[PDB]
RNA sequence: GGAGCGUCGGGCCCAUACCCGGCCGUCGCCGGCAGUCGAGAGUGGACGGGAGCGGCGGGGGCGGCGCGCGCGCGCGCCCGCCCCCGGAGCCCCGCGGACGCUACGCCGCGACGAGUAGGAGGGCCGCUGCGGUGAGCCUUGAAGCCUAGGGCGCGGGCCCGGG
RNA sequence: ACCCACCCGACCCGUCUUGAAACACGGACCAAGGAGUCUAACACGUGCGCGAGUCGGGGGCUCGCACGAAAGCCGCCGUGG
RNA sequence: AGAGGGCGUGAAACCGUUAAGAGGUAAACGGGUGGGGUCCGCGCAGUCCGCCCGGAGGAUUCAACCCGGCGGCGGGUCCGGCCGUGUCGGCGGCCCGGCGGAUCUUUCCCGCGCGGGGGACCGUCCCCCGACCGGCGACCGGCCGCCGCCGGGCGCAUUUCCA
């Protein structure tokens, strides 16, 4: 029951969202994995530019 | 039994600043002493406006400071603001100033020190004029916040100009029944 | 330099002492003049009555301009208009007393709050007990005892009332400073009447203690003070 | 002779009995520690005649004699010898209190150091 | 900090700050924004006017790329260009008249709010306001279109 | 300066001691051991401290030098007074009086000095 | 010959009610204190000339704008000094200025103190874990538990003594 | 503070209620567990930084991660809100 | 084993025994006391001392005052030098300084109308002596006043400890 001058809100939490929460605790380890893969690619192509063509 | 209405026996004014910042507390101590010793009301107003909150001391703009200090009679005068001095980029020329404030932004400070003015703090203002002689005490726009556009008389009501709390403005979120004479009624 | 400052300090102390003795002599002579005026009034009322009785006449005395009002019923179960008039007359507790000057508005206010008060016309010795024994003034909104004439001389120095005798003379012979004197006087916190009340709930005519005690208020003042 | 305080006031106490909790006489699970009654119909809450009394602010002891021992001192809990020089300028009004967890080996050192510094200990003859 | 929340000061209080007569039930007036035309009608009239009804046309595939038109006023016009450009002004016996490229700064339409200082300009913008053009030609500048 | 670091130190110092309603302060050169702005020797430009001697006989008096801040090794100077105790009280009194060296600590340092004097003697029978 | 009824007179009994006094807390004081003479408050002092027991020739007003605990006081000899408080020695020290000052502290007056549903504030009340801190405590005895012991706090609870 | 004796007071706590000691309901006693939490959207008030600007989201560069999946930085310091 | 094979500590409800008290208005509670117990703090008088002063018993040294050395505080014409800020002078560093610019020059160079490096211009940060205002708690070396410490001269009406 809305009362005494708030916003007329529409929250999208009517589905089963707690089963589908995507927590992002992976992402600093994912930055480490992307860094290691990028350094491995740069060591693979040794005279070539590391970014690409 | 005595019939005192005890609803308003406790005055709800500020006695001390709610913040825990030690430079502001030292300025508060110095203006406490100046308020309960000096006979001037300037130190009391400075202490009362050092008591207030951040949304209660509004930022004062540089062009309004130029406007209020180019009034006649206040030559050789200083401008004491108990909030912050913010720069306006839409003013071109700036004269010599003597500005006392809690905090001046970097662009306004560079503009005043390039124009040749002086920027004092409150301890330097107390060392210069302890009774507050040669001062004009200014304050920024109090009703200038967006929060006051939603206050006062309620919307959905005739002769009211209150901004309603809308999550996103547009065509189909409002301006229908309650705002159109075609859809039932307008106000 | 130092001897000059010493002689200057002794001169200032002598100036304060001489001015204090002059104000003391002022208070003494004004109290003597008030004694003379009181004896004059008490003589001339009997003179008027005797010269009225000498012929076939009658001296109707004046309705006295000053009354003393005591709230005799407490705060529980009070009408709104009656409570408003009692808090305008500064009767907030049971057994409070105030000096009230008499006019049409005052008589009508007292007659519409008759059943909760006992009011009468007091006497000079009644004013003397109520001001010397119960002397409480309102200085900086504080109920401060009147242990010195300097308090009245600081509070009402711009009204001509600078001592206890000036205050008693204004209250008894109501003049142009009765409003300031009555606003200075805190409403008197009197004790319970020693010897018991006759009846609180009914009027003094029908055997009670409420209403108009226009001459018999002095015995109740002696019992409550 | 013993260690005398600086001034010896007459310690007056408005109430020396304990504010026990309601129905702690009846029930064992109800401790003696005070809990305020908050019921709609409670004798103790609405203060009927001849019952247990509620702890109000009116039972407050005098500020000159608050937290004061019957000897005339105020307690200060002391763990070691270094904490005894804290009360070096307060021995006429404050007294040392050796903690429970302090061993009997250094308790004698604390007692003799307080005897050298003229500081009263309320429990010197405990362990030995 | 649950140390400073309200549920610590309500230990011992029975109804926990939610009333003894009317208890804190689960959903007394419906879930969410329930009852638009009914039993919340006074709230939805005196605090959200225009909430019910259709108005205006419908533009189905709308995109902000076509309607992106950022606006700058003449009161903040010398802010987009560095300060030495207006230091080196009213000099050189020429009428130097610097160029202010507005699309380079990031705006498309130049509006006419505010006072403009007396210095000729060449304002290059995609769109202009009529009042802005009147202020620029009154100072002595020139409005140049660009696409 | 001094009031600034007092506003820092006044509640979150390591030498502060609560526990049973008295707030003391246990740093060196804090005579009377109060957590006050008068009785704090770490902060101020001028500092008087009174301590017992390490040998057991005499009283050492610690004077802050003023000749260098940011240098705690040479910030203080220590002297040792072992005399007939009237000259001890008079010497410390002259130290704090004639040198104009913060006279608020004067009589309290006399108190602490003569209490150390009564400490360094056989107390019982 | 009421301990009944009706009209009454003295004395007497007490409630958390009223008066006075003691204590606690709340609120108010343009509250006082970073250090001074000052209580109806209506000044101090260099600096040039004449020089003086004379001094401002103002309301039976009953009084403040003014007088006799000195203003030329005293000493050396008509003239000069009329001196500093490392100390005039004083109810006030304009010479630095606490025992009283965790200024988020201390202190001084005045009024008030009921309470459900509810709201706010302070907890040096209590539990658990963490970052700092106590040259912290401890097998010369930690936590826990019992106690007909000593206590403190209005209270939540806490500190010791014994096993 | 343990027990007993006397005088006066004194009906059993919580709840629904206009009204509870109730012939209204729950309740033998004791120990442990036990009930206003977390995310998002807002609104208002407060604390802080900057100020017609503000924020770095996301990503990238440095340390091999004890402390770390911390911290620091960015012609990305503004794509974007 | 006062840890004895479901055994670390072993609470409450409940039960048994011992000791004490009591008992016909069910038990229990609040206020005020009284009595009896278990323990605590004294005490063969606890009158507790902390200063100053007088007297009769004692006593080692030193203070009062000078000499030599060391350390500290305060400061003058600011004594001389560093240091330090506000202005003026050499626009001197500007190339024997980097950065940034939406101010010009492609009078230039390189990689091919563009990008970078040059050249002036502006803004931001520095070098040398001299003056004034605050010498500013950012430092010294001399000089003066004062204080403290060490070693001697200081023989006893001074000086300090026990009773
Ligand atoms: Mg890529
Ligand atoms: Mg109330
Ligand atoms: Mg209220
Ligand atoms: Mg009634
Ligand atoms: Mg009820
Ligand atoms: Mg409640
Ligand atoms: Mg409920
Ligand atoms: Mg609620
Ligand atoms: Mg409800
Ligand atoms: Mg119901
Ligand atoms: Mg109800
Ligand atoms: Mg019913
Ligand atoms: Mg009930
Ligand atoms: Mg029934
Ligand atoms: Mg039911
Ligand atoms: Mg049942
Ligand atoms: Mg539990
Ligand atoms: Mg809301
Ligand atoms: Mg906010
Ligand atoms: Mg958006
Ligand atoms: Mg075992
Ligand atoms: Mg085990
Ligand atoms: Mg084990
Ligand atoms: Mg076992």
């Amino acid at each position: 029951a809305p009362s005494r001058n708030g916003m007329i809100l529409k929250p999208h939490f009517h589905k089963d969202w707690q089963r589908r929460v995507a927590t992002w605790f992976n992402q600093p380890a994912r930055k480490i994995r992307r860094r290691k893969a990028r350094q491995a690619r740069a060591r693979r192509i040794a005279p070539r530019p590391a970014s690409g063509p | 039994g005595v019939d005192i209405r005890h609803n308003k026996d406790r005055k709800v004014r500020r006695k001390e600043p709610k913040s825990q910042d030690i430079y502001l507390r030292l300025l508060v101590k110095l203006y406490r002493f100046l308020a309960r010793r000096t006979n001037s009301t300037f130190n009391q107003v400075v202490l009362k406006r050092l008591f207030m909150s951040r949304t209660n001391r509004p930022p004062l703009s540089l062009s309004r400071m130029i406007r209020k200090m180019k009034l006649p009679g206040r030559e050789g005068k200083t401008a004491v603001v108990v909030g912050t001095i913010t720069d306006d980029v839409r003013v071109q020329e700036v004269p010599k100033l003597k500005v006392c404030a809690l905090r001046v932004s970097s662009r306004a400070r560079s503009r005043i020190l390039k124009a040749g003015g002086k920027i004092l703090t409150f301890d330097q203002l107390a060392l210069d004029s302890p009774k507050g002689c040669g001062t004009v005490l200014l304050s920024g726009p109090r009703k200038g916040r967006e929060v006051y556009r939603h206050f006062g008389k309620a919307p959905g009501t005739p002769h009211s100009h209150t901004k309603p709390y809308v999550r996103s403005k547009g065509r189909k979120f409002e301006r229908a029944r309650g705002r159109r004479a075609s859809r039932g009624y307008k106000n | 330099n130092f001897a000059e400052l010493k002689i200057k300090r002794l001169r200032k102390k002598f100036a304060q002492k001489m001015l204090r003795k002059a104000r003391r002599k002022l208070i003494y002579e004004k109290a003597k003049h008030y004694h003379k005026e009181y004896r004059q009034m008490y003589r001339t009322e009997i003179r008027m009555a005797r010269m009225a009785r000498k012929a076939g006449n009658f001296y109707v005395p004046a309705e006295p301009k000053l009354a003393f009002v005591i709230r005799i019923r407490g705060i529980n179960g009070v009408s709104p208009k009656v409570r408003k008039v009692l808090q305008l007359l500064r009767l907030r507790q049971i057994f409070n007393g105030t000096f009230v000057k008499l006019n049409k508005a005052s008589i009508n206010m007292l007659r519409i709050v008759e059943p909760y008060i006992a009011w009468g016309y007091p006497n000079l010795k009644s004013v003397n007990e109520l001001i010397y024994k119960r002397g409480y003034g309102k200085i900086n909104k504080k109920r401060i005892a009147l242990t010195d004439n300097a308090l009245i001389a600081r509070s009402l120095g711009k009204y001509g009332i600078i001592c206890m005798e000036d205050l008693i003379h204004e209250i008894y012979t109501v003049g142009k400073r009765f409003k300031e004197a009555n606003n200075f006087l805190w409403p008197f916190k009197l004790s319970s009447p020693r010897g018991g009340m006759k009846k609180k709930t009914t009027h003094f005519v029908e055997g009670e203690d409420a209403g108009n005690r226009e001459d018999q208020i002095n015995r109740l003042i002696r019992r409550m003070n | 002779a013993a260690l005398r305080p600086l001034v010896k006031p007459k310690i007056v106490k408005k109430r020396t009995k304990k504010f026990i909790r309601h129905q702690s006489d009846r029930y064992v699970k109800i401790k003696r520690n005070w809990r305020k009654p908050r019921g709609i119909d409670n004798r103790v809450r609405r203060r009927f005649k001849g019952q247990i009394l509620m702890p109000n602010i009116g039972y407050g002891s005098n500020k000159k004699t608050k937290h004061m021992l019957p000897s005339g001192f105020r307690k200060f809990l002391v763990h070691n010898v270094k904490e005894l020089e804290v009360l070096l300028m307060c021995n006429k009004s404050y007294c040392a209190e050796i903690a429970h967890n302090v061993s009997s080996k250094n308790r004698k050192a604390i007692v003799e150091r307080a005897a050298q510094l003229a500081i009263r200990v309320t429990n010197p003859n405990a362990r030995l | 900090p649950s140390r400073l929340r309200k549920t610590r000061k309500l230990r011992g209080h029975v109804s926990h700050g939610h009333g003894r007569i009317g208890k804190h039930r689960k959903h007394p007036g419906g879930r969410g924004n329930a009852g638009g035309m009914h039993h919340h009608r006074i709230n939805f009239d005196k605090y959200h006017p225009g909430y019910f009804g259709k108005v205006g046309m419908r533009h189905y595939h709308l995109k902000r790329n076509q309607s992106f038109c950022p606006t700058v006023n003449l009161d903040k016009l010398w802010t987009l260009v560095s300060e030495q450009t207006r230091v080196n002004a009213a000099k050189n016996k020429t009428g130097a008249a610097p160029i202010i490229d507005v699309v380079r700064s990031g705006y498309y339409k130049v509006l006419g709010k505010g006072k403009l200082p007396k210095q000729p300009v060449i304002v290059k913008a995609k769109f202009f306001s009529r009042r802005a053009e009147e202020k620029i030609k009154g100072v002595g500048g020139a409005c140049v279109l660009v696409a | 300066s001094a009031h600034l670091q007092w506003m820092v130190v006044r509640n979150c110092s390591s030498f502060l001691i609560k526990r049973n309603k008295q707030t003391y302060s246990t740093e060196p050169n804090n005579l009377k051991a109060r957590n006050s702005f008068r009785y704090n020797g770490l902060i101020h430009r001028k500092t008087v401290g009174v301590e017992p001697a390490a040998d057991g006989k005499g009283v050492v008096v610690v004077m802050k030098r003023r000749s260098g801040q940011r240098k705690p090794a040479t910030s203080y100077v220590r002297t040792t007074i072992n005399k007939n105790a009237r000259a001890t009280l008079s010497s410390i009194r002259h130290m704090i009086r004639k040198n104009k060296y913060h006279p608020d600590l004067r009589m309290a340092a006399i108190r602490r000095a003569s209490a150390i004097l009564r400490s360094q003697k056989p107390v019982m029978v």
